[PDB]
């Protein structure tokens, strides 16, 4: 259960991530 | 017209039957070929080669290398190494004929 | 009724293919990232086998595109700049890659610790402030 | 001595104290906040408490106030300038301090903390930087902003790890236990007083005196017997202080030796002390009951069975108000005992503390998994 | 319910409606019992007596009050409820028969009867010879009839784990 | 994004959260002195 | 000139507004154009801040132009929409003067523009010709079948039946509502079939067809595409079905989604209803709310009714529960909760029960009744004995000496409850890494260097 | 005090002594664990919301 | 069957089975053999029999040649530029040719030469105005047939592609099925 704990936090992060990076790309090409 | 929508129909199909089990063996066949490409990669690791020290770090694939000889050299770093292991000064393994931190 | 009929199923079909639309350009854009992850690492094979670059620093920029370089740690050579890089980006006292064969300026590295610093990291006269200071 | 007592916490004391609904009212404590006030000048404090506690704005008092408030930041705005003109870096940041300083003893919460941000950016003296952040956490302590507790609590450890500063770490230990005092955090309150109980220095905030009696009642709550032993019973400092001390010395060592119903006078008092207290006020309910319940366990420990007519000639209680007491906190689960009733007897038991670890695990992991769902849900969608 | 307004109401509509909630009670269909009642309105429900007497029966039997229950045969606010409420005490000395078999490590006859609410020992005897009872040997109905992992179901949950991990 | 107007609206501590401390009692000065004044 | 000067401010506005509909309806044809309709919903996104912004009848101003090739429109909308505009204002500001090449206007924006008109009306409080333009409105999409026409017609439709439901009578929409429902489920328009159900569901909710509403939840399957305030709506009133249905462990599931799901900077008064159900529902599993809600300055004082019922039934007297009721009952009729709330006295009857087995070996019967503050002690007698029974407690009775011995708790971590706990979080663990992993988006991504090689080589 | 594992019975006037399972550390690791991983989710929440 | 060579000769027998018909029982055969098995010359036969299934609908090849050009295996890859190339012969398509446009310049001899012949094969009887590329991939053809950075295979594919351009005196075009819309099995044959 821990690691399936920490499994999930991890994988929240890398989501975080992947969208901060595609409205950060999503923005430039509109600029 | 309307069954011009028909082949749409047979449209529909090709995309949905034909396409999606293609991608899906792809990717497992593209997974099993990045675990032969990893594997082949290591080749470059032969045993014949010349000692160095890891200076600075310019890219995150590219590094400046103090090799044993006497010289320093600006080039490329395996993309297979534990970045977390290239600690200041740290003794690398750099290739004995291109001379690439490997 | 029967063009109602055509219409009711052509948009079921329309929304199917809507729809598989999208799991196939997410499906595509997996497979795309997988497949150039892996030529990258299988050019890699191939690009590492290249000589690497040497790295001299700059001491002077001559005019026609060329800097006088002093490449670690014996020879000061002469370097036709590429056609990459400025070469009002030289300026003299910085770190630059050499090509290994016909040593050809092609990357202009991280800066040298400046000498001052060097000197007064040499030197070593603790850092000192007017709080620290008393009396 | 202390840092200085800009941000005056006798006066929070005092305004908690006029916010009870017992002392709403209170001739003294009114008459002394109003001398601080007069001879501070709290001219906008003066505003804001009128408007929160409902009294009469004294009208020629607060012009007064707020003409001597503005005739200050007027000349001292002439000084600022007359640095940025003529004088120095230094002559600019101790001229901008002082407005800084200024605008928290008039107690302008919003102006004083823009202006010691700008101190802070201008200032390039690390223990200047101390000072203003030692200045901000004292007025986070004044107005319980937990958000700039925590946030200056990060940047005086930050600060204080280059340089060493060992009295600022000091310093920033009673800070930081004192805020964990205010948010119920016991354990740590308890760690950091135990550790800065031989170096305290921190005037500003309280008396020795009121430092370590908070130290010993966080000592009692949270420390074992053992650590209690060592620590608060034998720490020399602690013994003196207590020997000054009638009362908190022998509510701790009745604890410590089991002399009950006067652990319980001894709780009593403490409770409404506490109660008084601004920084204890809303915790007294839950000290109290986690006492209770110590000293319920420290008695039932060393015994499988105990009465409980031996409980309440113990706790000089009654017998059916020790019984109700009991049956409460065993319901609660923290006692490792049941009673019987029909003929009263009280019959301890040794559960495993694996029980105990996987209740709390499934307990902070819900809390954590409720947490970690609330992101999911924000991020998705 | 259907035909508010152009209708002035019956008074005999919230005893009705309180027979039908008695109804549902002793054919034990709680869900539409409850359903129904949140119909009435909340003075109706909270104040008439029609309505007060079912819902309070339900209250009781929820909680176990079959004292209260029994009364309730006494009580019968309106007497057209006793064909609904017979059938319901007989469903109840069931309930309270199971009650007694789960509790009551061992338990008498002449104190037993005043618990089941029954009146006669013949009736006693027939009861307990209905289910099966020891018949008190020395007048104690002692009815004290009070491992194996689940491995195969522990099994199939880690190899769920196992497939929930591996289908990344 | 919507405002939920379909409802109507009624006009209007970092540490544990427990319900512990919500007891409705008298201070424990006054039990133990009530208890002690009967004793 | 205060007069003139609001009235400028009100004209600034008016442009500021009118520029923010042509952008919403230039959306609207761009989107019918392109095929793609989720255009349609970032155009509706904005429909609160528009009805805020909608009065002073710049929708006339707009309307005048607008509505050039449907003057079958006119006839109704000017009538209840008067002529007051000031008679010149020196505006003269246009769709192209209202004209751009004859064509009719699309159905989208036409519905866009009337249900504008329709909540302006909603807004001014009249609600008879409002109520006539929105049956015209239905008129007009039933005659109309459109994809991206989907999305306003679900706003028309929620709309309709607000003006209905100010109207008092919901019924008379119930028949036009659900035969709409069904017509939007033959046609697969998640949005509409779900934003019909939570409009037919609230419905049945308000005129208490609880039983009704079973029926239509057990038979109609929702749209699982479909946006979270819908989504939020419709696990509220499941949730709510389900606890009067007593499934409480589906109303405290759905009770809880649909909290999550609601957005959390407004719907004040959802929120406020849904914490109170929920508090209800969990106080009747026997789960105790946590302090956080009542602690919430949003909902506070319309949770002290349901703070004061939670210290009651926690408590576990039947007196402090009692009492609560009595003077907390008129709360409990403007929300509607009283067979829940005597389910919470039984339950209030079984936390009684549950803590005096916890706290004590040993008790006595009268000693039992006295402290779940009973009746006669035969009463506790058969409450203790049924809870038994059930499995609240595992104790046993000894009636000769008239009193309970509980058993001894046999450790729990030797048994398999543990197990099962730690089952159930990591499978949501697993679920959510899961989720998080397949929302991941991917977004859509030298031979001079090979010549050079090769050379250099 | 805690200077060894034992209950005195009164009553009969015997002193029992238990052999007292050690504090298993996988569950005080685990604890701690979860608090500064509730720390990081924190930490999430002010990178997340701010941002995204 | 185990020998690669009879597996290749299924896949050339499913693609002329099934060629025009567009069969999707014969496409996911083919592009699962392409994918998944252990050859390479199968993977690019069963390309190319893909290519030769789907002619009669040329605007539906471009997708799955696409996907299998911008791809992994060099075999694949030239397998994907003459499953185009046969698909879109005498079609002129647009999309075909840019699909094979980055195709010419690939790291691989063998993969520029069969991007150069089937662009050739593409443009067959095609002019400037038809298809904007036809001077550009003439030039192409030149530059790599009087250089010598180029290998000896892309040499070959250079001389091939300008004679396919120029076949038949410029005068004849390149077509599976008749005018009429019959399959030319002459044609299949010899493609």
């Amino acid at each position: 259960y821990l690691a399936s704990l920490i499994r999930s936090v991890v994988a929240l992060h890398n989501l975080i991530n992947n969208k901060i990076a595609n409205r950060d790309a999503e923005k430039k090409e509109g600029q | 017209d309307l069954y011009s929508r028909y082949k749409k129909l047979q449209q529909e199909l090709e995309f949905l039957e034909v396409q999606e089990e293609y991608i899906k063996d792809e990717q497992k066949n593209l997974k099993k070929e990045f675990l032969h490409a990893q594997e082949e990669v290591k080749r470059i690791q032969s045993i014949p080669l010349v000692i160095g020290q890891f200076l600075e770090a310019v890219d995150q694939n590219t590094a400046i290398v103090g090799s044993t000889t006497g010289s320093n050299y600006y080039v490329r770093i395996l993309s297979t190494i534990d970045r977390e292991l290239l600690k200041p000064n740290a003794s690398v393994a750099l290739h004995k004929h291109s001379n690439a931190l490997v | 009724g029967l063009r109602q009929y055509y219409l009711s199923k052509i948009e079921e079909l329309q929304l199917i293919v809507n729809d598989k639309s999208q799991n196939l350009r997410r499906l595509q854009a997996q497979r795309n990232e997988l497949n150039a992850k892996v030529r990258l690492l299988r050019e890699e094979l191939q690009l590492l086998q290249e000589q690497g670059s040497y790295v001299g620093e700059v001491v002077r920029a001559m005019d026609k595109k060329k800097v006088l370089v002093k490449v670690h740690p014996e020879g000061k050579f002469v370097v036709d700049v590429d056609k990459n890089i400025d070469i009002n980006d030289v300026t003299p006292n910085c770190r630059v890659a050499l090509r290994n064969d016909s040593y050809t300026l092609h990357k202009i590295l991280p800066n040298k610790v400046d000498p001052l610093v060097s000197l007064m990291m040499v030197e070593k006269v603790p850092d000192s402030t007017y709080e620290m200071i008393g009396g | 001595e202390g840092l200085p007592k800009n941000p005056d916490l006798r006066i929070a004391q005092l305004r908690f104290l006029l916010s009870l609904p017992e002392h709403r009212g209170d001739a003294a404590v009114r008459d002394e906040l109003m001398a601080a006030v007069r001879d501070n000048n709290m001219a906008p404090y003066y505003e804001a408490l009128c408007k929160s506690l409902d009294w009469q704005i004294d009208v020629d008092l607060l012009n007064k106030m707020k003409k001597a408030n503005e005739d200050e930041l007027k000349r001292l705005d002439e000084e600022l300038e007359d640095a940025e003109k003529n004088l120095g870096e230094s002559e600019i940041r101790d001229a901008m301090m002082a407005k800084a300083e200024y605008l928290c003893r008039i107690g302008d919460k919003e102006g004083a903390l823009t202006a010691f941000r700008k101190t802070y950016d201008k200032t390039v003296a690390l223990g200047h930087r101390l000072d203003i952040v030692f200045y901000l956490l004292r007025i986070g302590l004044f107005y319980m902003d937990n958000d700039l507790i925590t946030r200056n609590t990060e940047k005086a450890k930050s600060l204080i790890e280059e340089g060493g500063d060992w009295d600022r770490r000091n310093r920033l230990k009673v800070y930081q236990g004192l805020y964990c005092v205010a948010i119920r955090d016991f354990k740590q309150a308890a760690e950091l007083f135990l550790d800065t109980v031989s170096t305290f220095t921190s005037y500003e905030l309280m008396d020795y005196k009121t430092f370590v009696t908070y130290t010993v009642y966080v000592s009692m709550i949270a420390l074992e017997r053992p650590d209690l032993r060592e620590k608060v019973i034998k720490g020399a400092e602690i013994l003196e202080v207590l020997h000054s001390l009638p009362a908190v010395r022998q509510y701790l060592f009745s604890l410590y030796e089991c002399r009950y119903s006067v652990f319980f006078q001894s709780l009593a008092v403490v409770e409404q002390e506490m109660k008084k207290d601004w920084l204890f006020a809303p915790h007294y309910r839950y000290y109290v009951r986690e006492m209770r319940i110590h000293a319920y366990s420290q008695l039932l420990e060393s015994y499988r069975s105990l009465t409980l007519g031996y409980m309440a000639e113990a706790f000089g209680v009654g017998v059916e108000f020790i019984d109700q007491e009991l049956s409460r906190f065993i319901a609660a689960g923290r006692l490792h005992c049941k009673i019987d009733k029909v003929n009263e007897i009280v019959e301890t038991n040794r559960p495993d503390s694996k029980n105990w670890q996987y209740q709390e695990t499934i307990k902070k992991g819900d809390l954590l998994l409720n947490r970690v769902q609330k992101l999911s849900r924000v991020i998705n969608m | 319910f259907d035909y508010k307004e152009q209708l002035p109401e019956s008074a005999y509509m919230h005893q009705l409606l309180g027979l039908n909630l008695l109804f549902l009670l002793s054919q034990n269909r709680v869900a539409e019992f409850h359903t129904e009642l949140e119909r009435l309105p909340a003075k109706d429900i909270q104040t008439n007596v029609y309505i007060k007497h079912p819902v309070s029966l339900e209250q009781y039997l929820m909680e176990g009050s079959y004292n209260k229950v029994f009364l309730a045969k006494g009580n019968i606010p309106a007497e057209s409820y006793t064909f609904f409420i017979d059938i319901l005490l007989d469903t109840i000395r069931d309930e309270i028969a199971g009650c007694i078999e789960k509790a009551y490590e061992k338990i008498l006859f002449t104190e037993a009867t005043r618990i089941l609410f029954f009146n006669t020992p013949k009736k006693m005897t027939d009861y307990a010879k209905k289910r099966g009872w020891v018949l008190g040997p020395n007048n104690y109905y002692s009815f004290a009839s009070q491992t194996t992992i689940p491995s195969t179901e522990l099994a199939k949950q880690v190899i769920e784990y196992a497939r929930q991990l591996e289908m990344i | 994004d919507d405002e939920f107007e379909e409802f109507p609206a009624e006009d209007w501590h970092v540490w544990e959260d427990n319900w512990d401390d919500d007891n409705v009692e008298d201070d424990f000065s006054n039990q133990l002195r009530a208890e002690l004044e009967k004793h | 000139t205060a007069a003139a000067a609001a009235e400028h401010s009100q004209r600034e506005l008016d442009t500021v507004t009118l520029e923010d509909i042509k952008e919403h309806v230039k959306q609207l044809e761009k989107a019918v154009s392109g095929k793609e309709p989720r255009f349609v919903l970032r155009a509706l996104r904005m429909l609160p801040s528009t009805s805020r912004r909608l009065n002073h009848y710049v929708l006339y101003k707009a309307v005048q132009g607008f509505f050039t090739s449907n003057n079958a429109t006119r006839d109704f909308l000017l009538p209840f929409l008067e002529e007051p505009m000031d008679t010149e204002a020196d505006l003269q500001f246009r769709p192209r003067t209202g004209k751009a090449a004859s064509t009719p206007l699309l159905p989208e924006v036409e519905a866009y523009l009337q249900l504008l008109v329709v909540i302006f009306m909603m807004n001014s409080k009249r609600y008879k010709e409002a109520q006539k333009i929105s049956d015209d409105l239905m008129q007009k999409i039933s005659t109309q079948n459109r994809r991206a026409l989907d999305l306003v017609a679900a706003k028309c439709y929620y709309y309709h039946a607000r003006v209905y439901e100010f109207l008092d009578k919901l019924d008379v929409v119930r028949s036009f509502l659900h035969a709409r429902l069904r017509t939007a489920t033959l046609r697969h328009d998640a949005d509409g079939q779900a934003t019909l159900l939570n409009l037919l569901l609230r419905n049945y909710l308000h005129y208490s067809l609880y039983d009704q509403a079973e029926k239509l939840v057990s038979k109609s399957v929702f749209p699982e595409q479909a946006n979270n305030n819908e989504w939020a709506r419709y696990l509220y009133y499941t949730g709510r079905i389900k606890a009067i249905q007593l499934e409480y462990s589906e109303a405290r599931r759905t009770m809880t989604n649909a909290l999550r799901k609601a957005p959390q900077h407004t719907a004040v008064g959802f929120k406020q209803t849904v914490h109170k159900l929920l508090i209800v529902v969990e106080l009747l599993l026997g789960e105790i709310p946590d302090r956080l809600q009542f602690r919430q300055p949003s909902l506070k004082r319309s949770l002290m009714p349901y703070f004061l019922l939670t210290q009651a039934v926690r408590t576990g007297n039947l007196a402090k529960f009692n009492q609560v009721l009595d003077q907390f009952g008129e709360k409990f009729q403007a929300d509607g909760t009283y067979t829940l709330i005597i389910r919470l006295r039984h339950n209030v009857i079984k936390t009684g029960v549950r803590m005096i087995s916890l706290s004590y070996s040993r008790i006595s019967l009268a000693d039992i009744a006295q402290k779940l503050q009973l009746d006669s002690p035969e009463d506790a007698e058969f409450i203790v004995a049924k809870a038994i029974r059930d499995g609240v407690i595992e104790a046993s009775i000894n009636h000769e000496k008239g009193y309970v011995q509980s058993k001894e708790m046999i450790d729990i971590y030797s048994t398999r409850e543990p197990q099962l706990a730690f089952h159930q979080r990591i499978s949501f663990c697993l679920d959510i890494h899961n989720m998080s992993v397949k929302a991941m988006r991917f977004p859509p991504k030298s031979a001079e260097e090979r010549r050079e090689r090769e050379q250099q080589d | 005090d805690k200077k060894f594992h034992g209950i005195l019975d009164q009553g009969e006037g015997v002193l029992i002594i238990f052999d007292e399972p050690p504090v298993d550390k996988t569950y005080e690791a685990a604890l701690e664990t979860i608090q500064n991983m509730s720390k990081v989710v924190d930490s999430l929440y002010n990178k997340a919301k701010k941002l995204t | 069957d185990k020998d690669p060579i009879l597996r290749r000769s299924g896949m050339y027998t499913v693609a002329m089975a099934y060629c025009g018909s567009g069969n999707n029982k014969a496409i996911r055969r083919l592009l699962h053999v392409a994918v998944s098995d252990v050859n390479d010359d199968v993977r690019r036969a069963a390309v190319e029999s893909l290519g030769f299934i789907l002619f009669r609908t040329p605007e539906q090849c471009p997708s799955v040649v696409s996907l299998l050009s911008e791809s992994y295996n060099p075999h694949v890859r030239y397998g994907a530029a003459m499953a185009l190339g046969i698909c879109c012969a005498g079609t002129g398509n647009k999309e075909a040719i840019n699909l094979l446009e980055p195709m010419t310049n690939d790291p691989v001899n063998y993969v520029r030469q069969g991007a150069l012949i089937a662009s050739a094969l593409i443009m067959i009887q095609q002019t400037e105005i038809t298809c904007p590329k036809v001077n550009q991939f003439r030039q192409l053809y030149s530059k790599v047939i009087n250089d010598k950075h180029d290998d000896v295979m892309a040499k070959f594919g250079a001389i091939l592609a300008q004679g396919i351009l120029d076949a038949g005196g410029h005068n004849v075009t390149i077509s599976l099925q008749s005018r009429t819309g019959h399959t030319h099995m002459p044609s299949v044959v010899g493609v």
